[PDB]
């Protein structure tokens, strides 16, 4: 729960989101 | 009833980016992404839906124990906004409390429409 640990997780969650292209139509952004 | 949800919270996050709100939202759908599974959520505030919610890994037990599941109603207690190069905003949910289970709610509340970025 450190500040830097949270920053790394936020970055990872964002990369996870950006690369999530093979989802069905309701997930298109 | 849409009166149960924080109507306009999604628009406020998308336009103002402020994190000082504790909105009440309904989970519409959850999908895993694969390393631990990372969960992506489609949520409703009764007016709009938005699919760029990401669950912090600390909250994964809520999903794996099925406390956080489609149609449940939850209140967000801490979230982080991250704005991407292209203008989309990702909402990373850090802390939340499930207020009403999926079994108790039973159904999608209202007819929310996708937020048009």
């Amino acid at each position: 729960g450190t500040s830097s640990g949270e920053e790394r997780e936020v970055k990872k969650a964002c990369e996870d989101f950006e690369q999530d292209q093979n989802a069905s139509e309701e997930w298109i952004t | 009833m849409v009166g149960q949800l924080s109507e306009g919270a999604i628009a406020a996050i998308m336009q103002k980016g402020d994190t000082n709100i504790k909105p009440i939202l309904q989970v519409i759908n959850i999908r895993p992404i694969t390393s631990p599974p990372r969960y992506r959520l489609l949520m409703s505030d009764g007016l709009n839906t938005l699919s760029s919610f990401m669950l912090a890994t600390q909250l994964n037990p809520l999903v794996e124990e099925e406390q956080l599941s489609s149609n449940c109603v939850c209140q967000i207690h801490r979230f982080i906004v991250n704005t991407l190069k292209d203008g989309r905003r990702v909402v990373i949910l850090m802390e939340l409390e499930v207020l009403k289970s999926a079994e108790a709610v039973g159904v999608k509340i209202g007819n929310p429409v996708p937020y048009n970025e």
